[PDB]
């Protein structure tokens, strides 16, 4: 049967960017032309595999992770990249097979008031590994002297919001992003395409 | 690219006195804004981040508000301390840079004062060296804003002059303001008259001091 | 003691080199998005560069290939270090710790760095006489000298009222320049001498200039 991609780029809700949702997908027939013949998708990246030339290729496994990020931020999504997002949030591998992809959602992730629902990873001691996913609360200690959950002077909540108000300029409006990673392991094949 | 314009350049006011510091994003910024205080010689001091949160250690006459395009900073009652110059900073901005405000010089509110005007000519000694400094001196007026004209001839001269400014003084609350027009010796000596004309608000016209070379 | 500060600054020639250290006591350097920025004289604040605590950097652009921040750890220092300088590198430099959306609340003092071709000079001092036509106007133009700063007094200080010593300009040959006046009574012009006396330690120069009325 088919491969549940509505499931998560026509997702209602879509997670903040530190806690980035992934879904596994398996066990189906992937019609890619779906995604690529569309024209409502401002980023479309992929690294190491043709997007047209998918629907004849098998994976052991596919991931969809999404989440939303800065416009100006999307950049960051890509092998090789620094930043924030990079850094402290959700990092590619520098081999990375698979497809990025990001259109524009002021529209939805946006209020009035500021929409604070959606939060980033704003202080981290060190970079994460790629596809690593850092839920963590703990406060963060950027001085000597240490914090036991106080906040405070050098003791930093290691969450931030975005709060996304529907005047912002592109760079700080909300982009919906879903990367798709394509993976062959030794074991049998479970998504091709069409 | 997004830019910062703030409003006024600078502002005249008495201790007590509501001050009122203006910022306009080109695009929005929701609350992705900081304010600073800077004195002459000093680093800055954050006074207000995320557009509307007071720093810890700074004053609660402080205050910030607005949020998108349009910014306010607030000082509800001007303190001695306040005196200096302030501006704000769109925070987290790409590509990668600080874009920081003009500036908003606050300076000591005081009666019109209407400049002294004098001219210097060049000194015999300094004429003997190849070039010629002519000076233009404005003396103990208030407001800072001052425009000085120098003619050569009658000819309005621009490009060959500069200017010095004091800081108010800190007994009358004036400024002083120096400007010097430098000419080859063989320049000055093809020309007779040489002017400063200085407009101001406590002058009803324009005053001019004037020398001829030679006399 | 939650402190930054700076050191390394100087004079240095274009093209030359120079590091810059910023000790830290409180913030740990490693722990913080730490800035370098710097502002030139009369002009705004220039970011520079900035590490990340995760170790990501970034430069401005017009410092791309010739400033390499870093940091020691163990020293908690921050470091920018400066190749091939020009002179529109000239600034107070900065060190600070950027909280992002917080601002920035922790400054250095600053370390101040000049380059410069200009040799170092001695001014020379001029008259600036009272003219002819109740108070008057004199003083001393102080031309010509590389680095700041100069200091002027009148009188060996016995004349400070109504003294105006203007900040020095920078002219397009490189060189400072600089006037002291003041303003008298007109009736003193014939029976008070006025001297300025000119002190410009780096070039070992100090100068007294008697001003006096024009003789035509
Ligand atoms: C994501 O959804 C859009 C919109 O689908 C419509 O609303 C849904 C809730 C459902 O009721 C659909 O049947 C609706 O058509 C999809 O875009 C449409 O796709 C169909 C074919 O799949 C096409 O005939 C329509 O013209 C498309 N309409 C628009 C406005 O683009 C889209 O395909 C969905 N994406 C995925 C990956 O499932
Ligand atoms: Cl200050
Ligand atoms: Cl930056
Ligand atoms: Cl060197
Ligand atoms: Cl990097
Ligand atoms: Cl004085």
């Amino acid at each position: 049967n088919l491969c549940p991609f509505g499931e998560v780029f026509n997702a209602t809700r879509f997670a903040s960017v530190y806690a980035w949702n992934r879904k596994r997908i398996s066990n189906c027939v992937a019609d890619y032309s779906v995604l690529y013949n569309s024209a409502s998708f401002s980023t479309f990246k992929c690294y190491g595999v043709s997007p047209t030339k998918l629907n004849d290729l098998c994976f052991t496994n596919v991931y969809a992770d999404s989440f939303v990020i800065r416009g100006d931020e999307v950049r960051q999504i890509a092998p090789g990249q620094t930043g924030k997002i990079a850094d402290y949030n959700y990092k590619l591998p520098d081999d990375f097979t698979g497809c990025v992809i990001a259109w524009n959602s002021n529209n939805l992730d946006s209020k009035v008031g500021g929409n604070y629902n959606y939060l980033y990873r704003l202080f981290r001691k060190s970079n994460l590994k790629p596809f690593e996913r850092d839920i963590s609360t703990e406060i963060y200690q950027a001085g000597s002297t240490p914090c036991n959950g106080v906040e405070g002077f050098n003791c930093y909540f290691p969450l931030q919001s975005y709060g996304f108000q529907p005047t912002n300029g592109v760079g700080y409006q909300p982009y919906r992003v879903v990367v798709l990673s394509f993976e062959l392991l030794h074991a049998p094949a479970t998504v091709c395409g069409k | 690219e997004i830019v910062m314009t703030q409003s006024p350049s600078s502002l005249s006011a008495s201790v007590g006195d509501r001050v009122t510091i203006t910022c306009r994003a080109s695009q929005g910024i929701s609350s992705y804004l900081a304010w600073y205080q800077q004195k002459p010689g000093k680093a800055p001091k954050l006074l207000i981040y995320a557009a509307s949160t007071l720093q810890s250690g700074v004053p609660s006459r402080f205050s910030g508000s607005g949020s998108g395009t349009d910014f306010t900073l607030t000082i509800s009652s001007l303190q001695p301390e306040d005196f200096a110059t302030y501006y704000c900073q769109q925070l987290d901005s790409y590509p990668p840079g600080y874009t920081f405000g003009q500036g908003t010089k606050v300076d000591i509110k005081r009666t019109v004062a209407a400049p002294s005007v004098f001219i210097f000519p060049p000194s015999d000694e300094q004429l003997k060296s190849g070039t010629a400094s002519v000076v233009c001196l404005l003396n103990n007026f208030y407001p800072r804003e001052a425009k000085v004209q120098w003619k050569v001839d009658n000819a309005l001269q621009s490009g060959n002059s500069q200017e010095s400014v004091t800081e108010q003084d800190s007994k009358d609350s004036t400024y002083s303001l120096s400007s010097t027009l430098t000419l080859s010796k063989a320049d000055y000596e093809k020309h007779k008259v040489y002017a400063c004309e200085v407009t101001h608000q406590g002058l009803s016209s324009p005053v001019t001091k004037s020398f001829n070379r030679g006399e | 003691q939650v402190q930054l500060v700076e050191s390394g600054g100087g004079l240095i020639q274009p093209g030359g080199s120079l590091r810059l250290s910023c000790a830290a006591s409180g913030v740990t350097v490693s722990s913080n998005y730490m800035s370098w920025v710097r502002q030139a004289p009369g002009k705004g604040l220039e970011w520079v560069s900035i590490i990340y605590s995760g170790g990501t950097t970034y430069y401005a652009d017009s410092v791309k290939g010739r400033f390499t921040i870093s940091r020691d750890s163990s020293m908690n220092t921050l470091y920018l270090q400066m190749n091939s300088l020009r002179a529109e590198d000239t600034a107070v430099y900065y060190c600070a710790r950027d909280l992002m959306v917080y601002g920035i609340d922790v400054w250095g003092q600053g370390t101040t760095v000049t380059v410069s071709s200009a040799s170092t000079k001695g001014p020379s001092v001029f008259p600036l006489a009272p003219s002819s036509k109740g108070t008057a106007a004199l003083g001393c133009l102080v031309k010509d000298y590389f680095p700041e700063p100069v200091t002027v007094s009148w009188n060996s200080g016995a004349l400070t009222s109504g003294v105006h010593t203007f900040p020095a300009v920078l002219q397009s040959s490189g060189l400072y320049s600089l006037s002291s006046v003041v303003t008298v009574p007109s009736s003193s012009l014939g029976t008070q001498t006025y001297i300025c006396n000119v002190n410009h330690k780096p070039s070992n120069t100090k100068v007294d200039k008697k001003v006096e009325p024009k003789s035509c």
